[PDB]
């Protein structure tokens, strides 16, 4: 029985509550506060271990990006400083392969990276790995068949709908085929074999609207709209369905939680957050 | 207050 863990976040600035749901029975843990407030960090989890990293601290008194990796024990309910990366990065995408974490992207003040770089848990270093061919912040990142895909984003200049793949034993990426809507600040995840991704910022309006990529038809396909519109969600999957947290609907900031059911194609409100919030990192253990 | 539309973030 594992859980949806949620860390850091905005409000009214930067949070840095953890709480858990146990999708099960409905229950919200209060857990450990972060060490340093930060929103439009990501979630991980890495052999048992809950990580977060990067993100800004958008306090009422000025912001800082954060290039910090921290980790929670969910057995000692505590964080701990790991080595920082090489560069802060906030509105990072984050996806793992074999044990190691892929810190995607991010933004540094005016700086949009294409930069990528690799964490090894057994010996608390980054590696500088391959760029991205698009400089991407508000990124959304999905791991499948040992490969990382990059999602949408912003470049500095525009909105992405485009999304890239990296090749870790070849060390490059390739673009793929774009999707049908533009996307910044969507949830990205992987369920059953497809690419999902909800929500975002199109240059105009927040969306609601969930498109999948199949891998062999390379194609896009919208499946059913989520019920709220949302952007800067958290996302995740928890036994083949996707939970969505919160977000910004160019209104208020929501504390709902909905649930995707693929078999069916529906999704339905399973619960609320404590509080309305945005900018979550979201992994499950 | 100016807000970023696709976060709600301040500024």
């Amino acid at each position: 029985g594992r859980l949806i863990y949620t860390a850091g976040g905005y409000f009214r600035q930067s949070l840095s509550y953890l709480e858990a749901y146990n999708p099960s029975n409905g229950s919200w843990l209060r857990l450990a506060d972060l060490q340093v407030p930060r929103s439009g960090l990501a979630g991980c989890v890495v052999g048992g271990l809950l990580y977060a990293v990067g993100g800004r601290n958008n306090s009422p008194d000025g912001n800082t990006d954060s290039s910090a990796l921290d980790c929670y024990n969910p057995m000692t309910n505590q964080w701990s400083p790991c080595a920082s990366m090489s560069v802060p990065r906030n509105r990072i995408g984050v996806g793992v392969i074999d044990g190691h974490i892929y810190a995607v992207g991010g933004s540094h003040g005016c700086i949009h990276h294409s930069s990528v770089e690799r964490y090894e848990p057994e010996r608390d270093e980054w590696h500088l790995v391959a760029p991205m061919l698009t400089r991407r912040i508000g990124v959304g990142v999905a791991v499948l068949n040992r490969l990382l895909y990059a999602v949408g984003g912003f470049d500095g200049t525009n909105r992405l709908n485009s999304a890239e793949c990296y090749y870790p034993e070849r060390n490059e990426w390739r673009m793929i085929t774009p999707m049908n809507t533009i996307r910044s600040g969507a949830g990205v995840c992987v369920l059953h074999n497809c690419i999902y991704a909800a929500g975002g910022y199109d240059g105009q309006d927040q969306l609601n609207s969930v498109e999948r990529y199949d891998v062999e038809t390379e194609t896009w396909t919208f499946v059913a709209p989520m019920r709220h519109h949302r952007s800067a969600l958290g996302i995740t999957v928890h036994q083949g369905k996707i939970y969505v947290l919160g977000g910004y609907d160019g209104h208020t900031f929501l504390d709902s939680v909905e649930c995707y059911d693929p078999d069916s194609d529906t999704w339905s409100e399973v619960t609320r957050m404590t509080s309305g919030r945005s900018g979550v990192g979201v992994a499950v253990t | 207050k100016e807000v970023d539309p696709s976060t709600g973030e301040l500024q």
